[PDB]
Order: C-alpha cells, then structure tokens, then sequence
C-alpha cells in the first residue's frame, strides 16, 4: 500500500466483492544546448561545460 | 636534383622549390587535385514486433 497509486473503490453486498483499478501517468522532458566560439582556422579550439 | 615540396599549414599553402621549367606538370596536377566535394545524407530505419 505504501507504493500504490490510483483509485480503487470498496464494495460489499453479502458474499461478493469487487475492486476497480486504474491510473493514468505521463511524463515530458525537454532540453536545449547552444554553445558558440571563435578561433583561427588551423588551430583547434575546444570547449566544455559540466 | 630532386623536387622538394614544403607545406605551410599555418596559412594552408604549399611551396614548390623544384624545377623552374616543368612546374607546369605540377600546376596541371594540383589543378586536377583541388575540387569541391559533394556529400551524402544517410538514414537507416529499423522496426520489429515481439
């Protein structure tokens, strides 16, 4: 129960029972990276972040 | 004696201090050796079901 998510509905009429179970889950993720630099032609430049 | 070719790399230009009479055999060949090059776009696709 500590981990459950969603809904479920308790019902009891004499001998029977039933449990409905459902959930909806979604997740969205975005990123963007724009680096820029200058150097001369023949010599290499390098760049890093993180 | 010989043909000594030297390349600069820092202006990206090369020299020819070799025969002063048949250099034409070099101008023609470098002229046939400096040419824009086309490039190709490759994409592959895969898909399966289990």
């Amino acid at each position: 129960l500590g981990s459950f998510n969603g809904i479920a509905a308790g019902f009891y009429q004499g001998n029977w029972a039933m449990l409905l179970t459902a959930l909806s889950s979604s997740t969205k993720n975005d990123i963007l990276a724009t680096p820029s630099i200058v150097t001369l032609d023949n010599m290499q430049a390098t760049f890093n972040v993180g | 004696k010989n043909i000594i070719i030297k390349a600069h790399g820092q202006t990206n230009a090369l020299i020819v201090t070799a025969a002063p009479d048949v250099m034409n055999d070099l101008e023609r060949v470098i002229a046939q050796l400096d040419i824009r090059r086309p490039q190709v776009l490759v994409e592959a696709i895969i898909a399966e079901v289990q």
